[PDB]
């Protein structure tokens, strides 16, 4: 019952070594999704803007697979995100260290898929001049792996539209559009694809 | 919808 | 009988594995109650407001039961909550990470019941306009589990009235009402209940 | 002989389990005394005052006894405050979590005695309006246990006069009076004493 | 009353 | 495959003693390279300015060598920077503790060479007077080892030009020059070289 | 030969119980010296001043002696200051907890003496009134043991002049004098010397 | 005036 | 170029 | 002027 989940958790985490990270010969693809919750604060004297959002991260590890027959028909569970390997998806133009607003607990299912949704608050580089106007301003921040190239981490988005269905209605900024575009970049020197997700949001103060 | 509240998104990767 | 309490804490904590979290066939009920202590600051330039409150949470694990006779007639004890599993209950519209203002120490009873009342200071998204008014403004924040649905963790309130009997007499804001309403959310997509407790407060500066 | 003291530190802390907290069949008495050092900042837009003070606390516990000639005449020693159980004396109307300005080191005596004096800076709820008058303001913040009632922790004050002999001479605030008075509270529902010590201070800007 | 001071409420889940 | 990399991580990290640091009989050369990303903030009232930069550090250790043929042709891998010894390059005129903006994940190759690129935000001493002018200000901060002299840690730059190619286009300041020069220092008293890298950057507002 | 220092590090720290602190029977002498780098910020609304300085502390311990010929002629080594017992000097008029600007790494020599120079930023009580006169202001802070009396820790300064040869030329306040005078204080009740080193600095805005 | 300096108070519970 | 993005820079110590 | 830079001070307790 609970015995079965203590037993499968014990067979997945105490037995095996820690997963050592993706390689060229056994790479992995992470899928990203942002749910944007509030444009909290804009700062014209430094051009840094503060966002609160949900980042939906999802990947698949063969070492986290298991067969439900063996475990009282159990099919998924939640665990501390510290108990499992997680990716190094990081904001590329952040200006302070990111703040976690939520528990960090991932869901693991028998195919070896893990979904993980940290709610975060981020400061990043953005010039706000024009937030007054009816046009608004546009900001962009890219996310991607910090050490792994495209040959080891692939990123993928399920949609190009940032989910604005839980944006704070009476925020200090109106959201006009919000896109999560996936981008690849090559350099002359080098074979490798470099993949990032570009979060572009266009906004203005309310009126 | 479901994909905006994380308690829902994790229970339904089928959907989110 | 300090020996006797040494003995019981040692039979319940280094003995069995960590309780691995609620599941759908052994669900669990967390009871919430807020006693509000002060509205310390409202911010009109960001629409975030700061609270100090005690969040009283209560649940019941069979993994913590014991017979008083076998342990010198003792009926409860206190422990650091780090020694025990705690629920997942998060503010949904938080805007910076919560600050715990009190020790985090739980009380356990031979029943298998746990009480835990951390004092917290929380910033959350709220438009203050109209606080200068007679009519005041209304803010709301929902609390709920962040990874578990209603099928594994249920929330419940003992009362719908937030306890204000220890609210700061010289605050900068008066409380007009304060409610603890638990709500259910269903979706088209899925059977499962999604459960939250909605903290609703109507307040005004002081005239 | 450092050897004699290393052997006593090992015989008190390594191979007995840590003391499990006060019970009702062996309660405990903590004595608090405040040395007030400076009113550093007042904030009228939030009604918070910031204090810098030494909180000297002292209590007594049998698990720390020894006789000195059985360890080569030693009767006192200093140890990290983390090596030993401490009471959970916390300010009740604090608004930010306390920051310690001092090392946390206790001195413990052969009779079993521990004394511990942390320097802290505390933000707490206090309405300052009227501070720049000749009359002054009065603030109050109470300290007490957060999880134990009077039947398990009782408080004593050695004096009702907070020590002002170390208040910063060139501070921004005079102190007119400052008290550490013990208070006991019953509620109708319940037999038990709930005991705290109330720090009351009267202060004004410096002419 | 009691349910307002946490040292009281934890000793009395009966009420609070 | 992964088995082969887990086995290589195990043979290098727990099976060996902690690396004890470079000595005089085995000096070590860490090469530094900075890519400057944004001048976030200038503070004219205190003369401190805040930078966001990438610090690329690289060193070689014989204790990190391995033969690829005995580990499935593996030639490089990544590990958390906590798993390995890191040099103590410090900003010398910093005025706050630096903030880490990125994961700290290093790459080590069968050569025994390590590259590590943490993104940081640093506040440091600089008089901004002359920024509003058309010739601007120039600021400098030196980096070097804080306890090792030149006889145990040598520093090196691969180039004297700071890499600006990802400087924030819509930042609040423009860079006229940016150089990273190594410096040697002897004193009257003493044999040893004292080695630092001086990055001096010349900047101006956007007009 | 690093084998020789791993062997010596392993024999000083793994073999033995941690030094249990100085006693009346085996006391200890700490030598302090301040290198002052910048008065970064003063504010007259709170009478707090912010200093950035290196405090060089130095002491000698028998338990850290070793004979070089028994360890391949090794004379000194570096270790993180967490590997060793460190003294308790603390600012007595601090207002916020100190910020460490540098690595905390000590060097120990074969006689058992250890030297350690952390860079720090400290906020402390000081009334700035008169800083843009020419007469300047004078501020003071005493440092000392927070728990050990003179009979267990002695303080000693090798010079009474705070080292200014590294003071920031373009800071916004400038030092007229800076002294580190050792002080002893007895009181009637008590035999023991209670000793401190008193840091006095006289400073002014740019003429 | 011992009870104002913490190094003194801890050495003398006898007084402070 | 490549030496401005850290994910590229560590893959090519040859160049960066 | 060795005694103002901590990397110099630690190598040389004789002087600083």
């Amino acid at each position: 019952s609970q015995a079965n989940l203590m037993r499968l958790k014990s067979d997945l985490f105490n037995r095996s070594p820690m997963y050592p990270g993706p390689t060229k010969d056994d790479p992995l693809t992470v899928t990203l999704g942002f749910t944007l919750q509030d444009i909290v604060k804009v700062d014209s004297s430094t051009n840094e803007v503060d966002l609160v959002y949900y980042e939906q991260q999802r990947w698949k590890l063969n070492s986290l697979m298991w067969d439900p027959n063996e475990y009282g028909n159990i099919t998924d569970f939640r665990t501390s995100a510290a108990d499992i390997w997680t990716p190094d998806i990081t904001a590329y133009s952040s200006t302070r260290p990111v703040q976690v607003l939520s528990p960090q607990i991932a869901v693991v299912t028998h195919d070896g898929s893990v979904m993980f949704i940290p709610a975060q608050r981020l400061s990043f580089m953005c010039d706000p001049t024009g937030v007054d106007s009816e046009e608004g301003v546009t900001c962009a921040v890219k996310f991607g792996s910090w050490v792994y190239s495209g040959f080891e981490i692939d990123l993928k988005t399920d949609t190009d539209q940032v989910d604005l269905s839980s944006y704070y209605a009476s925020s200090k900024y109106e959201i006009l559009s919000a896109t999560q575009t996936r981008q690849v970049q090559h350099y002359s020197c080098c074979p490798e694809p470099y993949i990032d997700v570009n979060l572009v949001v266009k906004f203005r103060e309310r009126r | 919808g479901c994909c905006s509240h994380p308690a829902c998104a994790v229970d339904h990767p089928e959907i989110c």
